[PDB]
């Protein structure tokens, strides 16, 4: 897209390297900082314990360009076809970070922004809502928080 | 498949 | 300020993910992304070698709301009076990091926002432009990266 | 002082 200002930029990094050094002390920049420290602990944990359970689960889906989407889709699905809970809403962050390390090694880098728009998509229409109503985004940080 | 893994082993990790 | 909507801040968590598993295997989402990640990893490191200096530092200084902008200046000034480097670059992020961590605990939290604004205006007007003349945003990844 | 210290303490860290 266009660039932005030099400033807009610089200000984001600063904000970035101040909410990781804050929250290392149990403070936080924003309850989005929060958000995001807690889901990095939880994937990296959940990856850390269950990778070697699905290992080959990105590879046996064969991602092509033509076939990516439906792929995503069929996964996704299936992940939340009995039910949300907090665990596999983790699971889903990690199979879209999966789906996109596998995208860059299969040299398809234009698959990393698709993965990231129907992941957001998804994270609104059919997540969000059930967050909403089973504690919020602060009930994900006290679960998964300080991990 | 590696569905009822990334399936059973989301549930192992919710809490 | 006024509120966004549900569906940007939405984007912008996953974006953070995925970021940061891309370059837990050496790939970047962004230059940005890339430079974050390597900048963290930098401060852990300075600060994990030099807490002592630390140690010293952030005594000397006893911050207070109507003080706390003149010790900012006054550090990153001699920080960076005869001549500007990567490592000194990392410094002046783990020393405004280390001035947050130190107005929360005395509950001045309202200095947070004032420093993050004094650290990206002096990053905009006297850091970047260094860094652009020497190397680049690329050149500080692959030096602290990986 | 704690100057001249985060002077030699950044530019050991200069790579």
């Amino acid at each position: 897209g266009p660039l932005g200002s030099m400033s807009q930029s610089n200000r984001e990094l600063v904000v970035d390297f101040l909410s990781y050094k804050l929250s290392q002390k149990g403070y936080s920049w924003s309850q989005m900082a929060a958000v995001k420290q807690a889901l990095r602990e939880a994937g990296d944990e959940f990856e850390l314990r269950y990778r070697r359970a699905f290992s080959d689960l990105t590879s046996q889906l064969h991602i092509t360009p033509g076939t990516a989407y439906q792929s995503f889709e069929q996964v996704v699905n299936e992940l939340f076809r009995d039910g949300v809970n907090w665990g596999r809403i983790v699971a889903f962050f990690s199979f879209g970070g999966a789906l996109c390390v596998e995208s860059v090694d299969k040299e398809m880098q234009v698959l990393v922004s698709r993965i990231a728009a129907w992941m957001a998509t998804y994270l609104n229409d059919h997540l969000e809502p059930w967050i909403q109503e089973n504690g919020g985004w602060d009930t994900f940080v006290e679960l998964y928080g300080n991990n | 498949x590696a569905x009822r893994x990334l399936x059973k082993x989301g549930d192992a990790f919710n809490r």
